[PDB]
């Protein structure tokens, strides 16, 4: 659900290929799963 | 060799500025750049032909250069991934060259990465500094990481023209990159 809702935001074409790959490469670079993670949610009202 | 690093490619072809083609494949064992009639098997790699000048282009004096470069294409320019490198090597009689770009190519002339060996591979794209830049975009860098490889085949780079005038260029994207990076973009990140 995670994973999913990065693919929703594919607000582009593509193929069933190159989902797997991407998956590939978040499993492989879990501190890059962290930062989407963590950008989901970064942006608040400063000053 | 080893399965799991399988990467689909969306291949785009321009001749004389002129996109005559694009395609999208997904080999295990990479690809190669063929301009011919797909026969010699003893060479690895998914065979990727480039169509004939002739049924996009007018000017026949242009068919005629293109056809030739075509021509000595020989085994290719095979292209693919092992590892967290993206390999490539020049098989045929056409000195090639590559830089890594953005999805279009500016006319910012300032020479090309390297030439694509022709002995022995050579490494043309670095997974790894692009995930670390991918990274700080997300948080805030605002520099997009590239990932588009661009091969100017037949002559050499374009650096004080504008590309649009060589005869035959090929622009390679890794899928899942360009994805990753969208979705870094569509998170809430801009450039």
């Amino acid at each position: 659900s995670a994973l999913q809702d990065l693919l929703r935001t594919l607000k582009s074409p593509s193929s069933p290929q190159q989902q797997q790959q991407v998956l590939n490469i978040l499993k492989s670079n879990p501190q890059l799963m962290a930062a989407f993670i963590k950008q989901r949610t970064a942006k608040y009202v400063a000053n | 060799l080893v399965p799991g690093e399988e990467w689909e490619f969306e291949v785009t072809a321009f001749y004389r500025g002129r996109q005559v083609f694009q395609q999208t494949i997904s080999c295990p064992e990479g690809l190669r750049l063929v301009g011919s009639e797909v026969g010699d098997r003893t060479l690895p790699g998914w065979p990727v032909t480039l169509p004939d000048p002739g049924m996009s282009l007018t000017d026949r004096g242009v068919m005629s250069y293109v056809r030739h470069v075509l021509s000595c294409l020989g085994g290719g320019l095979a292209l693919w991934r092992a590892g967290q490198w993206l390999w490539a090597q020049r098989l045929g009689h056409c000195h090639t060259y590559w830089a890594v770009s953005e999805e279009l190519l500016p006319n910012s002339g300032h020479g090309p990465d390297g030439e694509v060996p022709k002995d022995k591979e050579g490494g043309v794209f670095d997974l790894g500094p692009f995930i670390v830049d991918l990274i700080t975009f997300t948080e805030g860098s605002g520099r997009s990481p590239r990932y588009a490889l661009w091969f100017c085949v037949g002559e050499s780079w374009p650096q004080d023209q504008p590309w649009t005038k060589r005869l035959v260029m090929v622009k390679v994207v890794p899928t899942c990159l360009r994805a990753l990076v969208e979705m870094a973009r569509v998170g809430g990140a801009s450039s």
